[PDB]
């Protein structure tokens, strides 16, 4: 897997692929590992595919009920936290989740919370997670900065996971894109990477790498 | 331990040697391990020495009570509750036990009830590290029928042979009658079996 | 393992 | 130790057409190197024009399938006669799955039928209850040898249009009822010659609007 | 457990200890709540037959449920500690899980629901 | 969590903690705060498991909150460091201890005094004039041992600590990302920006 | 640390019309890090082919070691070694090494020059020979080219058709296979002419 | 968690045209030693069903107070017990599979292996497996431990598919599964020679026979083998 | 793999299943498990396949060495022996299960070897993972006194019931008949019960299909 | 296994089954476990059948080598090199070997080696795991100086009750003479043992 | 030892290697040199086992020295290359292999071209445009595969280097006290002092 979104000038890019593996099998090249808890919020999924599908469903059941009882939608900070007080409870139990909260609210403004099974809950600007994070860090950090526009942020945002999508056996399939504004997440399509690879390296000059 | 329990023509009769061990230590030469759970019910006990006294001790309660209540248990009766036990409690338990009583109807009865917690109604029975030895011998020389004397020449000659053989065993030989007659001890020292 |  | 799992082989496959969708399952039961049956059905209609299959440890697929048929019984009570949509029965199945997350069901689940659109539809499901709608699927034993033939054939994946430089794919079209069962034919077919575990005969199950049709087919019984 | 339903119904559609409740507050020393344009201000009425009284220690009668919220009442003394004391426990539980302090409608609303609880639970008044 | 630094000066606590957020071969994060206010005169900063940390940082915030409002009235740095380390004794013999190691930095309002305690994850309490926790403590305990006197100014205890940053940055495997310090004094609890 | 799937990679020979075609992918990794997309697996010694896959190391020691052997024989014998001969050679070879072996999954095919008779063999790490008329599959997608060989395979093909089966089970197969993929390559070998392709496949 | 002590071995039976066969040896294995040796391992339930069980025998004996019980509670308030409600094969097997995976899904299995063998009331042979897993199979040939090996290769001779079960005769099925028994009693280690069978006729109803010998055994030919390799004399 | 040997009126009979497995997956659907370690010497093979071959060969390389000094042709028990001291020597190492069978000047002969170098004698015999199903045959059908024809029926027979019954056992069957005073007749694919059925399409690609990137002439002259 | 051997007036008795199993699977069951190390020496093999075979074909090959230089071997002399074989490689063997041989000035002479690679010469020698359920009955059974048909009976009733008990043990029970007469070879099938 | 690095650029090659030298919870120096000169146009960095890598680097130089001496001759890159992968492929099946991951950077006399190897411990060799052993590969693989272009100048790689140690330094744990550049060219190795 490998899962990235930052926030910037514009709001927030989130970005994933779309693999799922068995060991060495390639289980699925299709999977959504974006869900989409209303709105203004979004949830990434990283680790085991059961435990993030199940339990952030369930997160968005527990947003839905907070905001019927509070006439009010719940804040990014609240909802990561209860889906970080959740795994908590089973520590040791042997879930494996490695998540992103990502959402806009008036209060908070743009935010991503990091939270993962062992108890992890941290607000920030830029995360990457899963088997091939550090292929999208090292792209993501060399070309990242806050004056971004929305246009080359999605592209950064595609470009890192395409590179992480190439170097990682388990990571790959197709890219997610997503961005988060004030008004709330926009769906920027689905795009295959066996397209897109060739796509991008015609285009940009890179990937000398691989026999052209 | 080797132990056994024999049917005969006026009842029944229960043997065992007195030889109890830590590893290659003798902590007691002369145990008894033919213990009372009723009247005319006995029992004799191999394996863990703290589970089968625990057992025949809960067993000798069951009994008890069953007796006030309903009158005297069949032979059949105590070997369902010893394996009640030693079946429920199988994973926690030590215990090959040998059950033998006489009824006025039913006559001498022998019930064998292995480590799993499983009833074996037979003839006569052999138990105990000791018995290995004399399969044998047991089959080829037991008789049903038999008279008293008989009956007791066989396991005398018999738990000879696993006490000789089996380093587990040894000590006296005892033995315990169960007859309409009533109940007879009985035991024989080593100078007298070894040299049979 | 599980399916990752 | 006593282990409580077992592997009773076989494969399965699911395929969705455009207003249709097949369910299919190697008929054999085995352990180790015996077999156990030549005619165990593992694919099963569960009403509400849903068929489910749970290959893997047999005991934990019966066990489910089971449970699934009797939740679809007392969804019925629970809501005015209410028809079970796939969608809501595939969502209910991650739930029976995922209970026992800490002491798994050892199967690959796939259910088939129509969605509210009269439409084909086939869902997946590993051991816990990961699932996803797919146009095609094959579980089991055998499936790292089907999937790919699959994705080839059914999804015209690495097929380029002739000539066009490798640049225009081939396009992507519903397949029929007729041509499915082919690809479902042949698949069994050569997971029987180089699989053990699979083999004696071949049960497809075919969901219309019009209900659950069935077909049977021999498979090499070596 | 005492299970005894004591609040229950009467003929005429009437929770009598519900009421008598009620009474209990009449009892009470008067208190008064009112909100300005950018504040609210909690008077509390202190009856006067009682001299020889340490005000240093004697519970106040407004209590600070958390730093931005506070409590004042009127009737039974002793019962109005318990809810102060659960309002308080929730105050700290609302920041724990939502990381922002409670707002007033909320606190209110557990509050209320805490006295509701007490009318239609078994063994309690 | 690796690094947390403790110096009892004459007239206040000062507590650094690094920044560093890692995991794995990533460092996810480097701007951390690993500490929290449990109250205006006393702050404790954390160490240890992942989870465990902050989970039990905040568990022990909300309940010196509580008690503060019931009684309004401000625990002494003595008895809340008390009251965490019976939480952490009750922990380390339950399913799953707190693998947590804190110190607690206060200002006595009553004694008009800075005290410094060092718990860790067992429950093992002691005051010290200069505390740390983890592998820090090998480099920082000697120079602390050499360089620190009990008379030493708030501003002498930040040099004093600039020069265990330095060590520690010398001579430490890991980068910790640089610290962020805290000072408990009268006047409450302060970050230092610059460091 | 399973030798056989550390670098990853597979190789694939079929048997056509009076032809053979031998076909790997370009990938070596070192587990999920991919490394080369460069390393070819299919060497030749004359006019026989050999593809090995497994432990890169040994898949280069390997080759080194049969170009060795082959050039003795060679220079001994006055002719070029023939895909029967040199199958013997690799089993050989590699028995030699029974309980200390080379973690390989080698596959010789060619045309023999004198009955021009179409030849293809698999061996295991340890020797045996793995004759067939079909078709040989290797490496961490044995499965899934198993799968994919039993299906689309037929006798006789042409060369040209031949190609596209060949490459056709090829590239499903390392698509569904983390370790195997990034490029391919397939040789298409006829009794004195011999084509070699680079495949375009998705670089994930 | 368990460990079988007292053991029985094998358990076969196959359909045929009018009903089913089952057999299976009186024997009670302790390890190595053949302990006991008037074990009846078929076991009875109405006059429809025959219920075979190997493995454990503590766990065999439980299984046995069970359907005996299960016998008795059907008889309850249940004028039709002997007719129309009376138990079926199908009732008492799926009974006990129930109680096999709830007992391995707690981790303390019966450790055996059960065939059901019967006649439903519609006059349709009923043959069911079930063991220690919970896992359930039916087949027209079902054998446990030793005769899953042995025994359903010569069984499925005879009746090799389901259109084969009209063809097979009771004479031709015993036939069989005497013979599968003599070969057993060649090969497995811990059979034994006595065994009972039992057949369950649609029309003759339940036929239960005890005391049965292996017989008609070839063993001549042992005396030419002389040594393993060279040896002359 | 299920292999067998059955001694009849004027010399011994094997055979041996064909089938050659990689854990569940079926690597050569028509293998070679008999191995002539002499003219008259023929071998029936189970176990590590290498193993099997590799052993086979080098007692039958000494064996013809052994023949050409002593000018005699060469003996069974002369294999026995070789076979079962070099197994022996590696301590079940060399995980070859052997059915040696041949006809000499001392006559005819049915040995089986086991890895760790144990030998027996016997009528009739039977190595494998479908040994037991081939056993029950032989066990059921085996007399004294065979003729050449019923020895290759009982031994075809017994084959058979391994490659329905086991899974590691199927295909086709092989057969050697070696009878004394005549050559040794190697039956290749005696029977062929297990042919692959017509598949349901053809796949057959149209030309161009395949995106390529590059072309080039290899040079394999000098 | 069941073997055994006994001496007798006019020589020596050598007993076996004929059981080779596989775990719980019968691999032979016409197995020779009597083997010829040399004309009027032979020996009865239990333990591991490589073992065994490998070591009765080195022992074969020392007495047929020292035949050729010194003429026939004691039975003794057999023994010491099956010892110094079974001793020497204790670490890699499981071999239970009972020796047995005629001379004409020593007559019959038993000699047991089990695992350890001890030698001790006997009367008679039981062993292999079905000699356990035997050792009570050949004890009490037992004579020196019998006949041929007593000691033919002794054995064949032995082995009868050790085949019957022991489930590693079956099959026919073969049996070997040794005497100035020659050398006798004796088969006995289940159908005349079991009913004994 | 863990950080080394290599670029191959259009007229030379570029290696790149970590300066710390850590053991236990001390970096016991911060100015090593993971690197020998095998021949006046060929370098080879290493990085792996303590003791190993060093021993395995200089008994390496030294026959390739012994080879410069007989034959009165530089050998080639993919020569020493060669060599150096053998000396792995016989060690891995040692009694005690040498656990030594290595870059070899040359520049071929006599085609004119710089030339990079990358060989593991267990003798697995490939020639790349760039290279990396360790977990810095996870970094810069996919950092270079943007930014890197084939045609690019010594000091155009040099700041594609900068920009792969300082992804480094910002997302690695372990602090590796920087690098130590060097360049292979037409004109032998020579050392980039300010880095
Ligand atoms: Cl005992
Ligand atoms: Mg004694
Ligand atoms: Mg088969
Ligand atoms: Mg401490
Ligand atoms: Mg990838």
């Amino acid at each position: 897997t490998t899962t990235l979104a930052f926030r910037f000038q514009g709001g927030i890019i989130v970005a994933v692929d779309s693999r799922a593996t068995a060991g060495n099998w390639v289980a699925s090249q299709t999977v959504k590992k974006v869900i989409e808890i209303n709105p203004f919020l979004l949830g990434t999924m990283a680790g085991c595919a059961a435990d993030c599908q199940f339990w952030e469903t369930w997160l968005g059941s527990q947003c839905r009920l907070h905001e019927l009882r509070e006439k009010e939608r719940i804040s990014v900070a609240a909802a990561s936290k209860i889906l970080s007080n959740l795994v908590y409870q089973y520590k040791g139990a042997g879930l494996s989740m490695g998540t992103m909260i990502c959402g806009y609210t008036r209060k908070e403004g743009p935010t991503i919370y990091y939270v993962d099974s062992d108890g992890t809950r941290l607000k920030g600007d830029i995360f990457c997670v899963g088997s091939g994070q550090t292929f999208a860090y090292g792209v993501l950090d060399s070309n990242y900065k806050w004056d971004l526009s929305v246009e080359d942020a999605l592209y950064l945002g595609k470009r890192s996971i395409l590179a992480a999508a190439h170097r990682d056996a388990y990571s790959g399939g197709s890219v997610n894109l997503y961005h988060v504004t004030e008004d709330g997440w926009i769906y920027h399509g689905n795009h295959d990477v066996g397209e897109l690879f060739w796509k991008v390296k015609e285009e940009e000059g890179s990937f000398n790498n691989v026999i052209g | 331990t080797s132990i056994m329990a024999v049917t005969f023509k006026d009842g029944v009769i229960l043997g065992a040697d007195s030889r109890t061990t830590t590893g290659a230590y003798i902590a007691n030469r002369v145990t008894d391990k033919l213990t009372r759970v009723h009247d005319k019910i006995w029992c004799c006990r191999s394996g863990s020495a703290a589970d089968t006294q625990a057992i025949a001790d809960i067993v000798q309660y069951h009994l008890e009570l069953y007796t006030s209540q309903y009158g005297t248990p069949s032979t059949e009766t105590a070997a369902s509750v010893f394996k009640e036990l030693c079946y429920e409690n199988k994973d926690n338990l030590t215990a090959g036990i040998i059950v033998a009583g006489y009824d006025d109807k039913n006559k001498g009865e022998v019930y064998t009830i292995p480590l799993g917690g499983s009833v074996h109604k037979l003839p006569y029975a052999i138990a105990g590290s000791g018995s290995t030895f004399i399969y044998g011998y047991c089959d080829k020389n037991f008789r049903e029928n038999m008279s008293k004397e008989e009956t007791v020449d066989f396991i005398k000659h018999s738990l000879s042979q696993a006490i000789k053989w089996d380093g587990s065993s040894g000590g006296v030989i005892r033995m315990v009658v169960l007859t309409a007659a009533g109940v007879e001890r009985l035991i024989f020292y080593p100078d007298e079996y070894e040299q049979l | 393992x599980a399916l990752f | 130790q006593f282990n409580p799992y077992g592997d009773n082989g076989g494969t399965i496959l699911g395929i969705a057409g455009e207003d249709f969708a097949v369910l299919a399952g190697d008929t054999r039961n085995i352990t180790d190197y015996s077999i156990n049956s030549r005619y165990e059905p593992k694919v099963f209609d569960c009403g509400d024009n849903i068929v489910m299959s749970a290959n893997g440890f047999a005991a934990d697929g019966d066990a489910l399938v089971k449970r699934f048929k009797n939740s679809v019984k007392w969804y019925h009570f629970d809501h005015n006669d209410k028809k079970l949509s796939i969608n809501s029965a595939a969502r209910n199945i991650q739930h029976l799955l995922y209970g026992k997350r800490f002491f798994p069901y050892y199967v690959h689940t796939i259910i088939a039928g129509l969605d509210e659109d009269g439409k084909g539809a086939v869902y997946s499901f590993d051991p816990v209850g990961s699932y996803e709608r797919e146009q095609c699927r094959a579980g089991g034993a055998a499936a790292s040898l089907i999937m790919p033939f699959l994705d080839n054939q059914v999804n015209f994946k690495n097929q380029y249009e002739p000539g066009t430089n490798g640049k225009v794919k081939k396009p992507l079209k519903y397949l029929s009822v007729e041509e499915v069962i082919k690809l479902v034919r042949d698949s069994f077919t050569s997971a029987t010659e180089r699989h053990i575990q699979v083999g004696d005969g071949l049960e497809i199950l075919i969901v219309t609007k019009d209900g659950v049709r069935k077909e049977f087919y021999e498979l090499k019984r070596d | 457990g005492y299970d005894r339903a004591l609040s229950i119904f009467s003929p005429d559609g009437h929770i009598f200890q519900v009421e008598y409740a009620l009474e209990a507050v009449k009892r009470g020393t008067c208190a008064v709540g009112v909100k300005g344009k950018n504040c609210v201000v909690l008077g509390c009425e202190r009856r006067s037959t009682l001299k020889l009284q340490d005000t240093r220690i004697t519970p106040s009668k407004v209590s600070k449920i958390d730093s931005h919220v506070v409590l004042s009442f009127s009737g039974l003394n002793a019962d109005s500690r318990i809810l102060i004391e659960k309002a308080r426990v929730e105050a700290q539980s609302h920041r724990l899980t939502l990381e922002d302090p409670v707002t007033v409608e909320y606190l209110t609303r557990y509050v209320a629901g805490v006295q509701q609880r007490y009318t239609q639970s078994g063994g309690v008044r | 969590m690796d690094i947390i630094l403790g110096i009892r000066v004459q007239d206040s606590v000062i507590l650094a903690s690094s920044k560093a957020v890692t995991r794995g071969i990533s460092v996810l994060k480097d701007s951390d705060d690993k500490t929290r206010q449990l109250s205006p005169h006393t702050l404790m900063s954390f160490a240890g498991e992942a989870g465990d940390t902050v989970q039990f940082a905040e568990y022990i915030q909300a309940n010196i909150q509580l008690y503060s409002i019931r009684e309004d009235y401000e625990l002494s740095p003595q008895a809340v460091s008390s009251f965490v380390r019976q939480e952490l004794a009750k922990s380390i013999r339950s399913r799953r201890p707190y693998q947590v190691n804190v110190l607690i930095g206060g200002y006595d309002k009553k004694k008009n005094k800075p005290e410094l305690y060092q718990i860790d994850y067992l429950g093992t309490k002691v005051e010290l004039p200069y505390g740390a926790h983890g592998y820090s403590g090998f480099y920082t305990f000697s120079l602390l041992d050499h360089h620190y006197r009990p008379d030493m100014t708030t501003e002498e205890g930040l040099d004093l600590l600039k020069l265990c940053v330095q060590e520690l940055e010398k001579r430490m495997p890991m980068d910790f990302k640089g610290v962020i310090v805290k000072i408990v004094d009268k006047d409450g609890i302060r970050q230092v920006d610059d460091f | 640390s399973d030798p056989s799937s550390i670098n990853g990679g597979i190789v694939v020979a079929m048997t056509g019309k009076d032809c053979v075609a031998i076909a790997c992918d370009l990938r070596l990794g070192s587990q999920s890090l991919g490394v080369s997309n460069k390393f070819e697996k299919i060497f030749h010694y004359g006019h026989v082919f050999l593809g090995i896959t497994g432990l890169a190391t040994d898949v280069t020691t390997l080759n080194e070691m049969f170009r060795y052997k082959t050039n003795l024989y060679k220079l001994k014998e006055e002719r070029a070694i023939e895909p029967e001969t040199f199958t013997q050679l690799v089993s050989s070879s590699l028995y030699e090494r029974r309980f200390g072996p080379y973690f390989v999954g080698p596959v010789v095919a060619g045309i023999n020059s004198k009955s021009g008779k179409p030849f293809i063999a698999g061996f295991d790490l340890i020797g045996c020979i793995d004759e067939a008329k079909d078709f040989i599959v290797s490496g961490t997608a044995s499965d899934q080219l198993f799968g994919m060989c039993e299906s689309l395979y037929e006798p006789n093909l042409e060369p040209e058709d031949l190609f596209e089966t060949i490459s056709q089970a090829l590239l499903n197969a390392a698509d569904r296979d983390a370790l195997s993929g990034w490029g391919a390559v397939v040789y298409i070998i006829k009794k004195d002419e011999v084509v070699k392709r680079y495949l375009k496949m998705r670089q994930d | 968690t368990q460990q079988p002590i007292v053991t029985g071995t094998s358990v076969i039976s196959m359909k045929y045209d009018n009903g089913v066969i089952i057999a299976a040896d009186n024997l009670g294995s302790y390890g190595s030693l053949l302990r006991f040796n008037g074990v009846e391992r078929l076991i009875p339930v109405g006059d429809n069903t025959v219920v075979g069980i190997s493995g454990d025998i503590s766990d065999m004996q439980h299984i046995e107070r069970l359907l005996k019980d299960l016998v008795t509670e059907n008889a309850y308030d249940n004028p039709l017990a002997d007719a129309e409600e009376a138990l079926e094969p199908s009732y008492i097997f799926e009974y006990l599979a129930t109680v096999m995976y709830q007992r391995r899904s707690k981790m303390n299995p019966l450790w055996n292996a059960i065939i059901v063998a019967g006649v439903q009331s519609n006059g349709d042979q009923f043959l069911r497996y079930v063991n220690l897993l919970g896992v359930t199979y039916s087949s027209p040939t079902l054998a446990t431990g030793f005769g899953a090996h042995m025994a359903n290769p010569l069984l499925r001779k005879v009746v090799d598919r389901e259109s084969d079960i009209p063809k097979t005769t009771v004479q031709v099925a015993e036939e069989a599964i005497v013979n599968a028994m003599r070969v057993l009693y060649y090969r497995d280690a811990r059979s034994s020679r006595n065994f009972s069978l039992a057949i369950i006729d649609k029309n003759t109803g339940l036929t239960f026979k005890k005391n049965l010998q292996v017989e008609n055994m070839k063993w001549d030919f042992a005396k030419d083998i002389k040594g393993y390799g060279t040896q002359k004399i | 793999t299920t292999i067998v040997g059955v001694k009849f009126n004027n010399g011994v009979v094997i055979a041996a299943d064909t089938r050659s497995t990689q854990g569940p997956i079926v690597a050569d659907k028509n293998c070679a498990k008999l191995h002539r370690i002499s003219p008259k010497i023929w071998c029936a093979g189970a176990g590590t396949a290498a193993d099997t071959e590799a052993v086979t060969q080098l007692i039958g390389s000494n064996i013809e060495l052994h023949s050409l000094y002593t000018s005699r042709e060469p003996r069974v028990v002369s294999a026995l022996q070789m076979l079962k001291q070099h197994l022996f020597k590696y301590q079940g190492h060399i995980g070859a299960y052997l059915i040696v069978a041949g006809v000499d000047p001392t006559g005819s002969h049915l040995f089986s070897i086991h890895a760790h170098g144990s030998t027996d004698v016997g009528y009739y015999l039977s190595l494998g993972s479908g040994s037991l199903a081939a056993m029950a045959v032989l066990e059921s059908h085996w007399k004294q006194d065979l003729t050449k024809e019923e020895a290759i029926k009982l031994a075809s027979d017994a084959i058979q019931a391994g490659i329905w019954n086991d899974l590691g056992s199927g295909s086709n069957v092989d057969v050697c008949v070696m009878e004394i005073g005549k050559d040794a007749e190697y039956l290749r694919n005696y029977l062929t019960p297990n042919v692959r059925e017509e598949k349901q399409k053809s796949y057959k690609f149209p030309r161009g299909t395949t995106a390529v990137l590059k072309e080039s002439i290899v040079n394999i002259c000098d």
